[PDB]
Formats: structure tokens, sequence, C-alpha cells
């Protein structure tokens, strides 16, 4: 998300096994890294390898 | 004629004047923005009690 430029980022670390679909549950997150820039996010793009 | 070398170099000798000896000069710049304030310096913390 973004609050006036304050983005954060929040992560999450959990094991799970299916194979397509998500798991239909519950888990929390927890924040990892500041980053205080400052600046208007409007578009972005997913990193694939 | 009438083309020079516009990057001359200095002279650095200590048998010659005060003018010829090299200062290292550092320029602090600051600015504000809308960025948040990320610097600090001022954070002075005492013993508990």
């Amino acid at each position: 998300k973004n609050i006036d430029g304050y983005f954060k980022i929040y992560s999450k670390h959990t094991p799970i096994n299916l194979v397509r679909d998500l798991p239909q549950g519950f888990s929390a997150l927890e924040p990892l890294v500041d980053l205080p820039i400052g600046i208007n996010i409007t578009r972005f793009q997913t990193l694939l390898a | 004629f009438n083309c020079y070398f516009p990057l001359q170099s200095y002279g650095f000798q200590p048998t010659n004047g005060v003018g010829y000896q090299p200062y290292r000069v550092v320029v602090l710049s600051f600015e504000l923005l809308h960025a948040p304030a990320t610097v600090c310096g001022p954070k002075k913390s005492t013993n508990l009690v």
C-alpha cells in the first residue's frame, strides 16, 4: 500500500501443500522493511525468471 | 590558433607559496521536500530509572 508516499513492506513465510489454487485459511503478516520515500506510485509489475 | 585545452592542471609544490597549497573543501547541501525527516543526531538517550 502507499499512504502519502510512506511505502511499507509486509511479508509472511509459511509452508503449504496444494497444487493450483490458494489455501482458504487464515494467516497474518509481519512488516519487514519500512521505506519512507515520499513518491507517488500508480503502476507496478511482477518480476519473473 | 585560438584553441586551448580548457581543463588546465593545478600546481602543488611544498616550496611554493600559500596559494598553491591543496585544500580539501567539503560543501554540505541541505534542502526540504515532501519526504519526512530521516536524518537524526539530536536523539540523545540517558540512563533508565
